[PDB]
């Protein structure tokens, strides 16, 4: 690939750096790179993978719902052409990062936390694709988003403990997933609460730094249910 | 919007 | 070019779009393209043109300026290698806004407005390679930019009013030049003090929606002042 | 960081 004669340790120092000037495009491009060297990454490096895509993907999701609102409002073909446009650039990206996870980020995956991560990741790419798709092909991927999901759970809850931060952004992920995209709002509501709860009872076995990643993501948990109930 | 991560 | 094919109104209705979606690479490429349709610009397109080019150059700034701090701080070649990449992309940047100054806005600018802005435009674009080069290179490029500057003021301080908002931001933004670039912060001040000064006695001849405009820009140049004295 | 159109 385009980063293919870039030493491993440099993609990655200048994802860091990347990240620092927020250019999330470019910080992509040398994770992409780095999952190309063909050997498992770290818990920072999965880090700086997701928060490279989450940004990129973010943009192009901002951008889309810009659009399709002016689209609806306006309801000539320019509105319409430069949202597919956009469309196409955000579906390239999800099948870029799904392709990451298919060669071979999964299959590799032995270890709980890089597994849930990872099923973490396929079923957020399904997510996003399900948000700009249509018809039949929007319900099967909407099945596969599920799918993933499910596995992360069934794995997350069988090896990690309540406030392990993979755990509860999963839960945090799936539950929005319940509530946004298979309109399942007790279900998402449901996930949440149990997901904060349990949470919850096991913080006093954490560090303040550990503390400190769980309780922040207990407390999206806690905004996305003000926003549901 | 709700929050994910 | 590649937006060769598509009609100049959906460029302009497209760069619009992607402004509105703050996309401002794909609204950089749609007015480019608009540019290269070989007709002059209305004063509305050329807001665009110049919208779209300060936010793909502000980022390229801002991002060159982090990563040049890290740098400094520092002092392997990654940081150097990056900025170094950043630092070509900016200049490539500066390069097309030249480039479609040159083929062929200024020289079928015959109008005050026209000109001034595509002047104040070419001082602009100078100005960010300077921020960027070095030794004969940074001296030749000041140069041209003052050059550029000045021809600009003169027609603008002989066919404009003080209060005309390309008068005024092209006198906000040489000031900054005299300050930040060419170490002359008296001239800076003295022209940023007397810009605003010209411009406060002739805001009695404005409308509700021109002084609105003159007085932004007057604004900046009191924010600029009381940074400086 | 000064203020520029
Ligand atoms: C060992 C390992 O793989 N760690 C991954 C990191 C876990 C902490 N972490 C986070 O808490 C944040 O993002 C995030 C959480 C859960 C899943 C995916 C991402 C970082 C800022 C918000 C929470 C980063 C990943
Ligand atoms: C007739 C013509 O060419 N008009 C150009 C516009 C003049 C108004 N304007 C502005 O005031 C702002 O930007 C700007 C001012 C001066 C020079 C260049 C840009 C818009 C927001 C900040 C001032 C837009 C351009
Ligand atoms: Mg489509
Ligand atoms: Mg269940
Ligand atoms: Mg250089
Ligand atoms: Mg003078």
């Amino acid at each position: 690939g385009a980063m293919g004669s870039m030493e491993r340790a440099s993609l990655i120092q200048k994802a860091k750096l990347a990240e620092q000037a927020e250019r999330y495009e470019d910080m992509a491009a040398f994770m992409k790179g780095a999952v190309e060297k063909g050997e498992e990454l770290s818990c920072e490096e999965r880090n700086l993978l997701s928060v490279a895509y989450k940004n990129v993907v973010g943009g192009q999701r901002a951008a889309w719902r810009v659009l399709s609102s002016i689209e609806q409002k306006s309801n000539g073909p320019e509105v319409r052409e430069y949202r597919e446009k956009v469309e196409t650039e955000l579906q390239g990206v999800c099948d870029t990062v799904l392709g990451l996870l298919d060669s071979h980020l999964i299959k590799e995956a032995g270890d709980a936390e890089s597994r849930v991560f990872y099923l973490k990741m396929k079923g957020d790419y399904y997510r996003y694709l399900a948000e700009v798709a249509t018809g039949d092909d929007k319900k099967r991927i909407i099945d596969s988003a599920r799918s993933a999901y499910q596995e992360a759970m069934d794995i997350s809850k069988k090896e990690m403990p309540p406030t392990n931060p993979i755990r509860l952004g999963l839960a945090l992920n799936f539950s929005v997933f319940h509530y946004e995209i298979a309109n399942s709002p007790e279900e998402a509501i449901s996930l949440a609460k149990t997901t904060f709860d349990e949470a919850m009872a096991d913080l006093h076995t954490l560090s303040e730094d550990s503390y400190k990643d769980s309780t922040l993501i207990m407390q999206l948990l806690r905004d996305n249910l003000t926003l549901w109930t | 919007f709700p929050a994910t991560v």
